[PDB]
C-alpha cells in the first residue's frame, strides 16, 4: 500500500513490539534491512546481516541491506538454516516479520543444496538425491540440448549423467529459470586426482581479522567453494588471493588485465608463497615460460580470449591447459568478466573453484545478475569506514572544486551538442589555473600529486604545459616504468599525469593528493576503482582523519556536473563525503598561467583548432 | 519583534495606562538592561527631576553608546520624561505613576491582583504539571493539525479567521478550507516559542478588531509571566473581554481550564514564557531528536504523529512509513519546491538542528556541514535570475548631461543602475516620468 | 593587459555563487575539522 | 527622446551568453533580446522574460541529476 | 586452518 | 548565566543598637533590617539568576535569615521578619562577650557560597560578592580567622564590601 506522501505504509503488516531499544533492527517487507550502528548490538547484527543480506548503504550511522536469493544462497552454503536465521532476525527485528519475507526465505532455503554439478575426468555431471527433480529437468528442450548425448545423437543415461561443457553457461541461466542453482561445492581435502603443490605460506604472512573472515566465509565446512569476493584496493588483496592458492593447494591459475598485474602476482607469491618459482610460469605475449611442470599459472584474458589465430606455442599451451584439470581458478577485476570474450575464457577453461576478486561491482551495464552464475553469489564486501577507523586503510579527504566556466568557452559551449563539446569543458583555463594553484599548494607540502585526465588531448597539453610527466595511449613500457621509479623516489619528479591506462593496466605507486580533471562520461564504478587503486595507507598521517587527498576538479554549470552527480552515488552508498569548494583561498596572490585575457583567447583557439576529428 | 519593539511604539496614553498595574512595572523593569536597572534604583526616590548633563556624566565615555541605548529605551518606553528645570536646564524625572506602582510592588502595600483559590478551597479535580505540558502540546498539535487541514484537527471558526486576519491562510474559495500561504508555511517551521510569540503578536495588533481592550490584555500576560507552575488563579474579577481572551488561550492550551464554567484556571509553561517573547528562555528542554541525518540525503523520523510526518514531507521525498519511524530522502527537487512555497533554507536548517537526534549532537556539527552548504546551494539556485523592471536611459549625448541627470536621480533615489563609461543608466519607471520630466524641463531650461 | 586580468579575476571570482555569498556575508555575522589543507591556509 | 522600458537583469556573465545564444539562435523565437548595457546585466522586454526564464531553468536542470 | 568453519551464531543471543 | 548571589552579614550587636536607642536618634535597628530586606528584594528584583544570601550575625551564634507586594518576595520577607522576631525574642545575653562573631558568619557564608557552587549547574557560572554592615566596635582576637577567611575568598575571587555606619575597623578596610 502507498500512502500520498509516496512511502508504502507498512503499518499493517509490521506489527510493532515493545524491545525497541533492543532490537536495532528493521525489516521492511520490501526486502529492506535497517540497522543502527549506534545499537550496543551493532557488531553482532552486522555479523548476522553480511552472510544472510547484501549491503545496499554503509553510512555513518543508519546503514540498509537488502536481500536477495543470492544471499540466501550464499548463506545456506555458509551452514545457515531457515530457523536460526529467522529466530535471530524476530530477536532483532524492531517489528514483527512480514509473512511474505517469510515466505520468500521458506521458498529460497527448501530449493537450495538440490542440484549439484562435479568436474571429474574432464566431464560434468548433474547430480542430486531426488531423481524426480532430476527427471524434471529432463523435459527442458534447453537442458535436452545442454545435456551431453552420444555421437550418435542419443542422450545418456545417486544417478547423474555427463554434460557439454560448451552449454554450460546457458544451463545456468536455465537452472535460475528452473529455480534450481548449482551447488558448487569442492572436494578441498577429498581430493586425489589432482596431486598437491609444494606450496605454503611463509611467516611473513599476516591476515588481518576481516581477511581471515572472508576466508572463513569462503571455505564452508573446510571445502573450497566459488564464489566473489568484495575488497577494497590497498588491502592485501593479492594476499589473500595468494593465501587462498596455498590453503587448496591444488592447480592454481590467475587471470589478470595486464601483464604488470601479472607481474604483481608472480612477486606476491614469490614474497609469500613458498611454491618454488620453477613452478611458476606466466602465459604473456612477450615473456613466455612451457606450460609443463607450471603448478601455479598466471594469465590474462585476451591471451586465453585471443580468438584469432595465435602461436603455435600458444596453441600447445591451450592443448595443455584444456587436458589439465584445475581445481583452483582466480579471476581479478570481475566486472571484466560480463564481455562477451572474457565470458567465453570460462567455458574455455575447466576448472573446479573459480574465485573472483576485485574492488567494485557496479556495472554501468547491470551485467551483475547473470554474473551471480558466472562465478557465484557476493561472498563478503568489507565496510569501507571501518576499515578507515582501524586504520587499514588511508582516511580519504575528498573535495568537488567547482570551476566556473569561461563565458567564451561557455557561450562556445553552448553553441556545441555533439561529442566535441567534451573539450570545452575539459579545457577550461579557470580550472587549468586552479590545478596549478593546487600543485603548487601540494609540492610546497611536498606531496606526491596524481592527475587523472581520461582525454588524451587535454592531458597533454596540460603536461607540457606546467612541464611534467605524461602517460597515455602508447607509453612505451621501458620509459612507463622509468617514470614510474623516478616519481617513487626521485624528489624533483612528484606530479605525473596518468590517461586513462592507469585505472588496471599497471600499478600506480602510492600517493596521497590525486586530482580529477576528465571523466568517462559517468563511470561510477571506473573513477572510483582508480581512486582506491591510487590512495593507500600511509604511515605518519595515521593519527589525523584526512591523510589521503583526493580533488574532483568539475566545470560549473557544464554536463559535467551531473556526470559528477552520478559518479559520486557509489562512493556516498560508500560513506564518502564530498564537500563542494567554489572559491580557492591564495590564488589571488600566485601568479598563474593564463592571467591576461588573450591566452586564454590563444588556449581557446588552441582547442577549436582539435575539431570533431580530433 | 521582540516584546520591547512592541511597546516602543505604543502610544503615550497606553503606556500610561499600562503603567497603572505594579506587575506591568515590575516586567517593564526586568526588561531594562542592567545599567538602566541600575538608573531605576538610582531614581527609586528621587522626587526631583534629574539634570541631563548629570546623569551623562556618570556613566564612561567608552559606554556612552550603551548608556544612549538605556536613556532611548527609557524615554520611548516613557518610564522617565524631561521636565522644565528652573533656570533653563531640563531635569529627568521617572513618571510618578509608574514609579509610585513600582514602588508599591516592592515595598509592599496596595491591593493585590487578584484573591487566591483558599477562599474555594482545594481544587477537587486538581491535574498535574506534567498533564498541563502535554494538554499544552496537544493543543498546540490541534493547532497545526488543522493549518495542515486534516480531518483530526476541528476548531472553532473564529480561530481559522483569526489566522486568516494573521494572513497564514487564505480563503481562496468559500467553504473550503482556507489554503495557507508562504508565511504560514514560514511559520510552521519555527519554532514552538517563535510560533506562539509571532501570533500573540499578531493578536495585539489586531486586538481593536474584537472590540478588545488593549491595556487589558497586555497588564494580563505580564501578571500571567510571573504565575507560578502548578497554580491556579480565580478567573472572577476580570472584565468580559477578558473573559473572551482567557477563553481564547484555553482553546490555545496556553491555560488549562476544567470548564467555562470553572472558576480556577492553570497557566502553562508556554504561556509563562510568553512575555520573553524570543528570548530568555535558553534552557528549555523540549522533546529528545528524533531526526537522523546521513551523508546520503537522507533522514529518519522516530515519530508517529502526523505533524512531524507533514513537516518532513514539506521538503523532502518520503520512502517508508513504519509504525514508529519514517525514512525520507532529501532531494534536490523537494528542496527546491519547498523553497518556491516560501520556506527559506535557513529555517530548513534551523528545524534540523532543532531536532537532532542525540546520537548526531556527539559530532562536533550538529548537522554535516556539506549537506548544509548543498542545502544552501539548492535556495541560492532558485534565485539566480535577478528581476529588476525599468526604464533605460542610453541616449546622453553628452557625459556632463549624464552626470548632471545620475545626481538628479540620486536626489530622487529612483537610479537602479548605472555605467558612467558607457552614459547609460537605469530608473524605477515610476521615477521615469519625474526624470524624464526634468529632462524636458533641462532642454527647455536650455 | 593588467585591465583585462582585473576584469577577469572580479568575473571569474564572483560570477554565479558570490553575487549572493557576498551580500549574504555583509548583511551576517567542527568546522575546522571539516576543513581542507587549501581552506585552512 | 526614444528611451524604452523593459527590465534589467543581473546575472554572471556565463547567462550573460546563454542569452546571447537564445537570441542570436532565436531559440525563444521573436528577437526578444533588444539591447545588452553592462557585462553583467542586460535589458529584455518583460513580456517574454518569463518564458525565457523556464529555459534558463530548464539548462540548470540539464546540468543536473534526478534521484 | 582456521578457514575449516566460523560461526557467530551464538553471539547473537538474547541477553 | 549570570548567577549573581548577593550575602548579606548584619551587625547584631544587641549593645549598639540598644545604646542607639537610648539615643533616640533618627535612626533604628528596625530600619537597617528593613534598608537590608529592600535592598535583598531589589537584588531578586533585577534578574531571576540572581540569588538571595542573607545569615544575620548575632552575638550569641549566626543566624541564616535566608496586597500589591510579590508573592514570592512577601513569602521572602515574612520568612525573614519571624527569624529576626525569633533571634530578639531569644536574645539573651549570658556572658561578657561584647565583640561580634565577625569571623564565623563569614566563614558560614563561604560555606554556603561553596555548597550554591557546587548546585550550580555548569551551564552557567556564579558570580558571588558578600556585603557586611558595621554598627559596633570590631572585634580584636578574631584576627587570625578574618585573615583566614580574607584569604580563601580571594582564592575563591569573591568581592566583600564593608559599610560603615559608627564605628571604623581597619580590618574591614584591609579586607
Amino acid at each position: 500500500k502507498v500512502d500520498e506522501y509516496g512511502a508504502k505504509d507498512y503499518r499493517l503488516q509490521m506489527p510493532l513490539k515493545d524491545d525497541h531499544t533492543s532490537r536495532p533492527l528493521w525489516v521492511a517487507p520490501d526486502g529492506h534491512i535497517f540497522l543502527e550502528a549506534f545499537s550496543p548490538v551493532y557488531k553482532y547484527a552486522q555479523d548476522f546481516l553480511v552472510a544472510i543480506a547484501e549491503p545496499v548503504c554503509r553510512p555513518t550511522h543508519v546503514h540498509e541491506y537488502k536481500l536477495t536469493a543470492y544471499s540466501l544462497y550464499a548463506a545456506v552454503s555458509v551452514g545457515l538454516q531457515t530457523s536460526d536465521i529467522t529466530e535471530y532476525l524476530r530477536k532483532l527485528s524492531k517489528t514483527g516479520v512480514p509473512d511474505g519475507i517469510m515466505q520468500f526465505i521458506k521458498l529460497c532455503t527448501v530449493s537450495y543444496g538440490k542440484v549439484k554439478l562435479v568436474l571429474k575426468h574432464n566431464r560434468y555431471f548433474v547430480e542430486s538425491c531426488h531423481p524426480d527433480v532430476i527427471q524434471h529437468l529432463l523435459q527442458d528442450p534447453v537442458i535436452r540440448e545442454c545435456r551431453l548425448r552420444n555421437s550418435e545423437g542419443e542422450a545418456t543415461e545417486t544417478v547423474s549423467f555427463e554434460v557439454k561443457q560448451e552449454m554450460i553457461e546457458e544451463l545456468q541461466k536455465r537452472c535460475i529459470h528452473l529455480e534450481y542453482p548449482l551447488l558448487a561445492e569442492y572436494d578441498f581435502r577429498n581430493d586425489s586426482v589432482n596431486p598437491d603443490i609444494n606450496i605454503d605460506l611463509k611467516p611473513t604472512a599476516v591476515l588481518r581479522p576481516y581477511q581471515e573472515k572472508s576466508l572463513r566465509k569462503m571455505f564452508g565446512n573446510g571445502r573450497a567453494r566459488s564464489g566473489v569476493i568484495v575488497l577494497p584496493c590497498g588491502a592485501g588483496k593479492s594476499l589473500v588471493g595468494v593465501t587462498a592458492a596455498c590453503t587448496v593447494r591444488k592447480r592454481c591459475l590467475v587471470l589478470g588485465n595486464s601483464a604488470v598485474s601479472v607481474e604483481q602476482w608472480k612477486a606476491q607469491f614469490k614474497m609469500w608463497s613458498t611454491i618454488d618459482d620453477s613452478q611458476i610460469c606466466r602465459f604473456t605475449s612477450d615473456a613466455k615460460d612451457k606450460p609443463i611442470g607450471c603448478s601455479v599459472a598466471i594469465s590474462t584474458y585476451s591471451m586465453l580470449g585471443h580468438t584469432t589465430k595465435r602461436s603455435w606455442e600458444a596453441e600447445r599451451v591451450m592443448e595443455w591447459l584444456k587436458t589439465q584439470e584445475w581445481g583452483l581458478m582466480i579471476l581479478d577485476e570481475v566486472h571484466t568478466i560480463p564481455a562477451k570474450m572474457f565470458r567465453r575464457v570460462l567455458t574455455i577453461v575447466q576448472a573446479h573453484c573459480k574465485l573472483g576478486l576485485t574492488a567494485t561491482l557496479v556495472r554501468e551495464d547491470d551485467k551483475i545478475v547473470d554474473l551471480n552464475f558466472l562465478i557465484g553469489p557476493k561472498l563478503y564486501e568489507a565496510n569501507w569506514m571501518e576499515l578507515q577507523n582501524n586504520g587499514y586503510i588511508a582516511k580519504v579527504q575528498c573535495a568537488e572544486v567547482w570551476c566556473p566556466m569561461s563565458p567564451e568557452f561557455y557561450r562556445e559551449y553552448v553553441a556545441i551538442k555533439t561529442k566535441k563539446r567534451i573539450l570545452l569543458y575539459t579545457m577550461n583555463p579557470n580550472k587549468f589555473r586552479a590545478c596549478q594553484f593546487l600543485i603548487k599548494f601540494h609540492e610546497r607540502r611536498n606531496d606526491k600529486i596524481i592527475v587523472f585526465a581520461d582525454n588524451v588531448f587535454a592531458l597533454k597539453e596540460y603536461a607540457i604545459r606546467l612541464n611534467k610527466p605524461y602517460i597515455y595511449g602508447p607509453t612505451s613500457q621501458g620509459e612507463r616504468m622509468q617514470i614510474l621509479q623516478n616519481f617513487k623516489h626521485n624528489p624533483k619528479i612528484n606530479t605525473i599525469f596518468i590517461s586513462k591506462v592507469g585505472d588496471t593496466s599497471f600499478d600506480l605507486p602510492e600517493a596521497n593528493v590525486l586530482i580529477q580533471i576528465s571523466s568517462h562520461g559517468g563511470s561510477r564504478r571506473q573513477e572510483a576503482q582508480r581512486l582506491g587503486r591510487v590512495l593507500r595507507a600511509k604511515k605518519g598521517m595515521v593519527a589525523e582523519e584526512y591523510n589521503a587527498f583526493f580533488y574532483s576538479l568539475v566545470s560549473q554549470d557544464t554536463q559535467e556536473m551531473a556526470y559528477s552527480t552520478k559518479r559520486q552515488r557509489f562512493l556516498v552508498d560508500q560513506g564518502y563525503s564530498f564537500k563542494v569548494i567554489t572559491k580557492l583561498a591564495g590564488m589571488e596572490e600566485e601568479d598563474l598561467a593564463f592571467s591576461t585575457k588573450e591566452e586564454q583567447q590563444q588556449l581557446l583557439q588552441k582547442v577549436l583548432a582539435a575539431t570533431d576529428l580530433d | 519583534r521582540n516584546l520591547q519593539e512592541f511597546l516602543g511604539g505604543l502610544s503615550p496614553g497606553v503606556l500610561d495606562r499600562l503603567y497603572g498595574h505594579p506587575a506591568t512595572c515590575l516586567a517593564v523593569f526586568r526588561e531594562l538592561p542592567s545599567l538602566a536597572k541600575n538608573w531605576v534604583m538610582r531614581m527609586l526616590f528621587l522626587e526631583q527631576p534629574l539634570p541631563q548633563a548629570a546623569v551623562a556624566l556618570w556613566v564612561k565615555k567608552e559606554f556612552s553608546k550603551a548608556q544612549e541605548e538605556s536613556t532611548g529605551l527609557l524615554s520611548g518606553l516613557r518610564i522617565w520624561h524631561t521636565q522644565l528645570l528652573p533656570g533653563g536646564l531640563q531635569g529627568l524625572i521617572l513618571n510618578p505613576i509608574f514609579r509610585q506602582n513600582l514602588r508599591i510592588a516592592l515595598l509592599g502595600g496596595g491591593k493585590a491582583w487578584s484573591d487566591d483559590t483558599s477562599q474555594l478551597g482545594p481544587d477537587k479535580h486538581a491535574r498535574d504539571v506534567p498533564s498541563l505540558d502535554k494538554y499544552a502540546e496537544e493543543r498546540w498539535e490541534v493547532v497545526l493539525h488543522f493549518m495542515v487541514g486534516s480531518p483530526s484537527a476541528a476548531v472553532s471558526q473564529d480561530l481559522a479567521q483569526l489566522l486568516s486576519q494573521a494572513g497564514l491562510m487564505k480563503s481562496t474559495e468559500p467553504g473550503e478550507p482556507p489554503c495557507i500561504t508562504s508565511a504560514g508555511f514560514q511559520f510552521l517551521l519555527l519554532d514552538t516559542p517563535a510560533q506562539l510569540w509571532y501570533f500573540m503578536l499578531q493578536y495585539l495588533q489586531t486586538a481593536q478588531s474584537r472590540g478588545m481592550d488593549l491595556v487589558e490584555i497586555l497588564s494580563f500576560l505580564f501578571q500571567l509571566s510571573f504565575s507560578t507552575l502548578g497554580k491556579d488563579y480565580s478567573v472572577e474579577g476580570m472584565s468580559d473581554s477578558l473573559l473572551n481572551f482567557l477563553q481564547h488561550l484555553r482553546e490555545f492550551g496556553l491555560v488549562f481550564q476544567r470548564k467555562r464554567k470553572s472558576r480556577r484556571y492553570y497557566p502553562t509553561r508556554l504561556a509563562i514564557n510568553l512575555s520573553s517573547g524570543v528570548s530568555g528562555a535558553g534552557g528549555t528542554v523540549h522533546q529528545p531528536g528524533f531526526i537522523v541525518v546521513e551523508t546520503n540525503y537522507r533522514l529518519y523520523a522516530y515519530t508517529e504523529s502526523e505533524l512531524q510526518i507533514a513537516l518532513i514531507a514539506l521538503f523532502s521525498e518520503m520512502l517508508y512509513r513504519f509504525p514508529n519511524m519514517v525514512v525520507a530522502q532529501v532531494t534536490r527537487e523537494s528542496v527546491q519546491q519547498a523553497i518556491a512555497s516560501g520556506i527559506t533554507a535557513q529555517q530548513i536548517i534551523h528545524f534540523l538542528r532543532t531536532r537532532a537526534h542525540p546520537v548526531m549532537l556527539k559530532q562536533t556539527p550538529v548537522l554535516p556541514p556539506t549537506i548544509t552548504d548543498q542545502i544552501r546551494l539548492w535556495e541560492l539556485e532558485r534565485d539566480r535570475l535577478r528581476f529588476t523592471e525599468g526604464v533605460l536611459y542610453n541616449q546622453f549625448l553628452s557625459q556632463v548631461d549624464f552626470e548632471l541627470l545620475l545626481a538628479h536621480a540620486r536626489e530622487l533615489g529612483v537610479l537602479v543602475f548605472e555605467n558612467s563609461a558607457k552614459r547609460l543608466m537605469v530608473v524605477t519607471p515610476a521615477g521615469h516620468s519625474d526624470v524624464k520630466r526634468f529632462w524636458k524641463r533641462q532642454k527647455h531650461s536650455s | 593587459g593588467t585591465s583585462s586580468q582585473a576584469e577577469a579575476a572580479r568575473i571569474l571570482a564572483a560570477s554565479w555563487p558570490q553575487n549572493r555569498e557576498d551580500e549574504e556575508k555583509q548583511k551576517l555575522k567542527a568546522a575546522a575539522s571539516h576543513l581542507f589543507p587549501f581552506e585552512k591556509l | 527622446v526614444n528611451v524604452l522600458k523593459g527590465v534589467l537583469i543581473e546575472c554572471d556573465p556565463a547567462m550573460k551568453q546563454f542569452l546571447l545564444y537564445l537570441d542570436e539562435s532565436n531559440a525563444l523565437g521573436k528577437k526578444f533580446i533588444i539591447q545588452d548595457i553592462d557585462d553583467t546585466h542586460v535589458f529584455v522586454i518583460a513580456e517574454l522574460v518569463n518564458v525565457l526564464q523556464e529555459r534558463v531553468g530548464e539548462l540548470m536542470d540539464q546540468n543536473a541529476f534526478s534521484l | 586452518r582456521w578457514e575449516g568453519g566460523y560461526e557467530r551464531t551464538w553471539e547473537i543471543l538474547k541477553e | 548565566d549570570e548567577l549573581n548571589l548577593l550575602v548579606i552579614v548584619v551587625d547584631a550587636n544587641p549593645i549598639w543598637w540598644g545604646k542607639q536607642a537610648l539615643k533616640e536618634s533618627q535612626f533604628t535597628l528596625s530600619k537597617c533590617i528593613d534598608a537590608v530586606m529592600v535592598l535583598g528584594n531589589s537584588h531578586l528584583f533585577m534578574n531571576r539568576s540572581n540569588k538571595l544570601a542573607v545569615i544575620a550575625s548575632h552575638i550569641q551564634e549566626s543566624r541564616f535569615l535566608y496586597d500589591g507586594k510579590y508573592e514570592l518576595l512577601t513569602s521572602a520577607n515574612e520568612v525573614i521578619v519571624e527569624e529576626i522576631k525569633d533571634l530578639m525574642t531569644k536574645s539573651d545575653i549570658k556572658g561578657q562577650h561584647t565583640e561580634t562573631l565577625l569571623a564565623g558568619s563569614l566563614a558560614k557564608a563561604l560555606c554556603y557560597i561553596h555548597r550554591m557552587n557546587k548546585e550550580v549547574k555548569d551551564n552557567q557560572e556564579m558570580k558571588s560578592r558578600i556585603l557586611v554592615i558595621k554598627a559596633a566596635e570590631d572585634s580584636a582576637l578574631q584576627y587570625m580567622n578574618f585573615m583566614n577567611v580574607i584569604f580563601a575568598a580571594q582564592k575563591q575571587n569573591i568581592l566583600i564590601d564593608a559599610c560603615v555606619l559608627d564605628s571604623d575597623s581597619g580590618l574591614l578596610q584591609q579586607a
